């Protein structure tokens, strides 16, 4: 019979006399009622999800802590496959990427890297990469979600950021541009921005909670960094602070590869020389160098893509 | 013939067992489904009594009301503040209550002392001590308590643990408190929360009481304007007032923490708030030596490994530092195999420990 | 909501006059209150990175 | 007409006491109730398992999330 609905209001617990339990209703209204039918005294514990007849106050199911939000915004892509083959010329990195994380998580440590240096690299790829290769969960997060009107709502957030995702760890939590929530000032005026700051510290109490859990496993790009800590580097913590170079040329023409790859081309193509003159791309001007030759190829009529297309690519101006 | 015996007990033991072990979970699943009769019922605590039964109460969900006694209800024992529970529709007592609220390892966070004492972490030593007196003894020697006692510098050096480790050695319950959920939105929620944060410490005191890095809830804010900053300085002065206040540390005894100590009120720092602003600098040479072969050495390693070379090149390090330092040159340990640390593995490290930063 | 009804009008030109209005480049999160404003852009910036049909949905 | 028409449709909302849409309030039905509150009253997800109802999860007119 009073099984069930969709959903219950749920409560939380404060007394669990050994049969007896008082909870307060997602209405904000707290029964007492005799520990109901459905539920353990363990399962029944303070802040709980908990399945309760509205009308009656009875607590029918124990709920599961699931639809505690995840900000649905929060963007989960789960472990999306990529490879390291996808923007070349890292493999400095990605040595330290694999040491930052894969061997962190396959032994007996770090929670987590510090990513910095411009993306469009395919930064987001190389996490995505190690999405693909650690196989731990992928988060895509961005920090204006983080950054909110409620107070603390992004330490929530972050929080809920946290814990559903420590469900899905092994987790590689991806975060872009952490400076937006990377600077607590300097001073007592902090509150000016409490969310940014306490959301870090939020997080770095998070990155303080745990040292072991590769499963939980933190990634934050910036260009570059603002504030610095110990936290910021710190085993447990964010352990490694990662360039991002802009490739050197051979690294280019190792990435141009990639991104001439999936091109129709006549070989007219020399990469070096694309890659000499070029400078400091990041994979996408190759890129944008591979887009452009290829509208240009299409002007020229060619349906094979040539060096002289991607000389004009070039051509465009690239500054 | 006599095969029978086994096919007659082989039935019989099993089913004669098998009795109760049916049996056993109708009752209580009976109970279970029984039970779905008893209701649920309302709470609050008694603002006061008008009359014997008359009594004055605000909802714990909600405002006050003008209620009765019930029954099984002493008009006695019935007093302010006290918790009792409540009925949906008769509106009246239900049951009287003893109380407390909050999610304790949560909201309030309830860890018992800390998980290593102040030693392992050691080479903070004059903290590891200085605090100790000005926190821990002041309980056992009746011969001012302290106000209050806050932590400065990178956080979790030894620094965020010595909370722990300083809350090992007491023997109070450690509550730790990070900040913002003092005060989400949750458009209010502020003495509610700190104060079940002081009642519930004040009652199960010896308590430690740590707030995280209180800069968001803690710290002179901005324009002073408001933002909801206005929650803040509330937020901010709660414990103002709790400190500036009356309210003492019984046994229940508050650690401030920050990173940075320029960050937070001046007349937070003040005396009757903050009687101790806690310095962490960074471990010495000796200090880093010192945390060296305390943080590290303790990972398996070789005596090949590099001690005190290591610790030359180990400068502006701090706990966790040094602690990098070992878990660096375990990459490199991984990558050489080792569950032993090599000095290999180590100096490696140890740059590219004093690469990043200093 | 842009990016979201982006995809929802995909093949659209999402158009911003005014990109100095949040600004460019700045170091004024060193002064620290422009810090959202600059996130605001960082927001901008990370979020029409990854996913975002720039093919369909212009920028 | 439309009015008796949609009064059922407004009835169709008003059993159970119930594009933005904001908040659903598709209310109180317990066996159920079948909606999102994302308000201070009542906050709701009907999930955990399968969890869905035929044409619309319930009510308000809301039905959904």
């Amino acid at each position: 019979k009073n099984n069930r609905q969709l959903p219950y209001l749920v409560a939380n617990v404060v007394e669990v006399v050994g049969k007896a339990a008082v909870v307060k209703t997602s209405s904000r209204q707290t029964v007492f009622l005799p520990m109901v039918g459905l539920v353990d005294p363990d399962k029944l514990k303070p802040n709980d999800l908990v399945g309760v007849n509205k009308d009656s106050y009875l607590i029918l199911d124990t709920l599961p802590s699931e639809f505690d939000s995840r900000v649905k915004a929060m963007e989960v892509d789960e472990k999306p496959t990529e490879t390291y083959s996808d923007v070349g010329g890292l493999d400095k990195q990605i040595e330290e990427l694999v040491e930052a994380i894969v061997l962190p998580m396959k032994r007996a440590a770090p929670k987590g890297a510090l990513m910095y240096g411009p993306p469009g690299t395919g930064k987001t790829l190389l996490a995505r990469a190690c999405a693909a290769q650690t196989n731990a969960t992928f988060l895509k997060l961005a920090a204006p979600q983080l950054v909110q009107m409620y107070i603390g709502e992004g330490a929530k957030l972050v929080r809920d950021a946290f814990a559903l995702a420590k469900e899905k760890a092994p987790t590689i939590i991806f975060i872009d541009e952490l400076d937006a929530i990377g600077t607590k000032r300097f001073d007592s005026e902090k509150s000016g921005d409490r969310e940014v700051q306490r959301t870090m510290l939020e997080l770095l109490n998070q990155l303080d909670g745990f040292s072991s859990d590769d499963r939980v496993k933190v990634l934050a790009a910036t260009n570059r960094v603002d504030v610095l800590d110990p936290a910021l580097l710190r085993s447990g913590r964010l352990d490694r602070k990662i360039e991002f170079p802009l490739p050197s040329e051979d690294s280019r023409a190792q990435i141009l590869q990639i991104h001439s790859r999936k091109m129709t081309t006549d070989d007219d193509i020399n990469w070096q020389e694309l890659a000499r003159s070029t400078d400091e791309f990041n994979g996408a001007q190759l890129k944008a160098v591979t887009v452009e030759a290829g509208m240009i190829a299409l002007r020229n009529g060619q349906s094979s893509v040539k060096h002289e297309d991607f000389v004009e690519g070039i051509s465009e101006v690239q500054a | 013939k006599l095969l029978e015996h086994r096919r007659y007990d082989d039935q019989l033991k099993q089913r004669r067992q098998n009795i109760r072990d049916l049996e056993k979970l109708y009752d209580k699943t009976e109970n279970d489904i029984k039970a779905l009769q008893s209701i649920g019922q309302l709470i609050g605590e008694v603002m006061k009594e008008l009359s014997e039964e008359k009594y004055i109460v605000k909802a714990s969900s909600g405002p006050r009301y003008i209620v009765g006694v019930r029954n099984s209800v002493d008009r006695s024992k019935l007093k302010k503040g006290v918790r009792v529970t409540l009925d949906i529709t008769t509106l009246t007592i239900m049951r009287i209550l003893p109380r407390e609220t909050d999610p304790l390892v949560y909201n309030m966070t309830s860890f018992e002392q800390g998980e290593i004492t102040f030693d392992g972490i050691g080479g903070l030593t004059e903290q590891i001590r200085e605090l100790r007196e000005v926190i821990e003894l002041p309980l056992k020697n009746p011969e001012k308590p302290p106000k209050g006692v806050l932590l400065y510098g990178p956080p979790g050096t030894g620094k965020t643990l010595l909370a722990k480790a300083v809350a090992a050695t007491i023997g109070a319950n450690f509550i730790f408190s990070p900040a913002s959920g003092i005060v989400d939105k949750y458009i209010g929620e502020s003495a509610r929360i700190i104060r079940e944060m002081f009642a519930y410490a004040k009652e199960h005191e010896p308590c430690i009481i740590f707030m995280d890095e209180v800069d968001a809830i803690g710290g002179r804010r901005f324009s002073e304007g408001t933002s909801a900053d206005r929650e803040i300085q509330r937020t901010l002065m709660e414990l103002l007032t709790q400190m500036d206040g009356f309210d003492n540390l019984g046994q229940t005894k508050i650690i401030m923490a920050t990173n940075r100590p320029d960050t937070l009120d001046p007349a937070l720092l003040r005396p009757g708030r903050l009687d101790r602003k806690v310095e962490i600098p960074l471990p010495n040479e000796a200090g880093r030596l010192e945390i060296f072969k305390i943080h590290t050495a303790k990972v398996k390693k070789t005596g090949e490994f590099d001690f005190e070379a290591a610790v030359k090149m180990s400068d502006g390090f701090n706990g966790a530092d040094i602690r990098n330092c070992a878990t660096e040159a375990g990459f490199f340990a991984i990558r050489d195999d080792r569950d032993h640390i090599n000095p290999d593995d180590l100096m490696k490290a140890v740059r590219k420990v004093a690469e990043v930063k200093k | 909501e842009l990016f979201e009804m982006a995809r929802t009008k995909k093949a659209c030109i999402i158009f911003f006059d005014e990109i100095d209005a949040v600004g460019g480049a700045r170091f004024d999160d060193g002064a620290g209150g422009d810090n959202e404003v600059q996130r605001t852009m960082l927001e901008l910036i990370t979020q029409l990175d990854g996913f975002d049909p720039r093919g369909n949905i212009k920028v | 007409e439309a009015r008796i028409k949609e009064k059922a449709g407004v009835k169709e909302s008003d059993t159970g006491l119930a594009h933005p849409l904001q908040v659903a309030r598709c209310t109180k039905i317990i066996k159920a109730k079948y909606v999102i509150n994302l308000k201070q009253i009542a906050k709701f997800v009907v999930g955990l398992g399968e969890r869905v109802s035929p044409t619309d999860i319930e009510e308000g007119m809301r039905v959904g999330v």
